């Protein structure tokens, strides 16, 4: 029950603060630590004993703790800072565990927006000849990542039969999204055409497909 | 001059145990302590339970007290973490840490990479792949998208390339997606010119090692 902000944010080159919160049997008895996690990385230590750090660590990161609670700064932000950031301490109270902090995600600003590119595909023929049909609809290159996907059964919407990912950050560093509509062959071939609406920054894009026209 | 890593990933149906493992370089007999973290998808870490070296002794999270179990090998340097009735909640990432000194008390100065172990009630089930064909509907500026549809596996992971490895500028492989029947699907895509789209000859190389099953399909208009 160590409690962190959900979310921090800065320009590079600046200077920013994550706090944690927590009791006197944790925080105010015993020693802090931070760590940071980079998307797909084993923990790294950044800071321990409240203010020391180890060898290996850019002089940057900074630590402090003061009365019941501590805080990490780093200064200079550069881009590769973006990462989830946890407070870890040692909770002394008859419960006796290592507790930590919710984490706190850190952004950075400017990157420029941009707009979305749209794919959709029918069913192929040898799903149908499978009597199964999924349309498909993806989505890449966007930022920031965050769409709203919606269905059309010719002009009416369908919520029933949708699956869409969460997006998710691609390796050029912008934002990728699939979704998924599963129908019956005759569901398919009932309808004149379907459409995934993709809605990012207040625009819409919109492809449609119909059974082989 | 210490490294740690763990075993490989885990698939478990609810109600039985598993049992991952940690093993340390340099070493090897231990002067420090060994910890086990997991992290639940989109959550904070979690600390599980610590063994201390020598004394043997074990310390364990309260949550975790009574169906977690962590042992130690001294004459290989590797220690254990064993979880039993598994639910599905227990699904996690899984790291090994050790810590700056002997106690538990103190920081974790070295981790693992990790190792995930997932809790589902699926089977192990091999993927069919279908061609998301070019068409006219993908073709503007002289590019055309194609792809490949792997659906309904288990478990993670699959992999995706493109003639036999020839093909990489240019190929987008998703993220899966796990749907209510709890098996995955995912796709992959490849854009290329318009021109090339008839003379040229597209294959996607599907492998799927968990239920042992490779497929190869041709994607053509």
């Amino acid at each position: 029950v160590l409690t962190q902000p959900p979310s921090v944010s800065a320009a590079p080159g600046q200077k920013v603060t994550i706090s944690c919160s927590g009791s006197s049997s944790n925080i105010g008895n015993n020693y802090v630590s931070w760590y940071q996690q980079l998307p797909g990385t084993a923990p790294k230590l950044l800071i321990y004993d409240n203010n020391k750090r180890p060898s290996g660590i850019p002089d940057r990161f900074s630590g402090s703790k003061s009365g019941t609670s501590a805080t990490l700064g780093i200064t200079g932000l550069q881009t590769g800072d973006e990462a989830d950031y946890y407070c870890g301490t040692w909770d002394s109270s008859l419960s006796a565990y290592v507790v930590f902090g919710g984490g706190t995600k850190l952004t950075v600003l400017g990157q420029p927006k941009a707009n979305p590119t749209v794919t959709l595909f029918p069913p192929s023929s040898e799903e149908l000849q499978a009597n199964k049909a999924t349309l498909v609809c993806l989505i890449s290159d966007f930022y920031p990542g965050a769409v709203t996907v919606a269905w059309k059964a010719d002009g009416s919407p369908v919520k029933a039969g949708v699956e869409t990912t969460k997006p998710s950050k691609q390796s050029n560093n912008k934002y990728a999204a699939s979704s998924y509509l599963s129908l019956t062959p005759e569901q398919w071939k009932s309808h004149r055409s379907y459409s995934c609406q993709v809605t990012h920054e207040g625009s819409t894009v919109e492809k449609t497909v119909a059974p082989t026209e | 001059q210490v490294q740690l890593v763990e075993s490989g990933a885990e698939v478990k149906k609810p109600g039985s145990s598993v049992k991952v493992s940690c093993k340390a370089s340099g070493g090897p007999f231990r002067s420090y302590a060994i910890s086990w973290v997991r992290q639940a998808p989109g959550q904070g870490p979690e600390w599980m339970g610590g063994i201390i070296p020598i004394f043997g002794t074990t310390k364990y999270a309260p949550k975790f007290q009574g169906r977690v179990t962590i042992t130690a090998d001294d004459f290989a340097g590797t220690v254990y973490m064993e979880l039993s009735s598994l639910r599905s909640e227990d699904t996690a990432m899984y790291y090994c840490a050790k810590h700056m000194g002997y106690q538990v008390r103190e920081t974790m100065d070295v981790w693992g990479k990790g190792t995930t172990v997932t809790v589902s009630s699926a089977s192990t089930k091999g993927p069919s792949v279908f061609p998301l064909a070019p068409s006219s509907k993908s073709t503007s500026g002289g590019t055309a998208a194609l792809g490949c549809l792997v659906k309904d596996y288990f478990p993670e992971p699959v992999t995706v390339s493109w003639n036999s490895g020839a093909l990489t500028s240019g190929v987008h492989t998703f993220p899966a997606v796990l749907q209510s029947s709890g098996l995955y699907s995912l796709s992959s895509v490849v854009t290329v010119p318009s021109s090339s789209l008839g003379t040229q000859t597209y294959i996607c190389n599907v492998n799927h090692k968990p239920s042992n099953t490779k497929v190869d399909k041709r994607v053509e208009p």
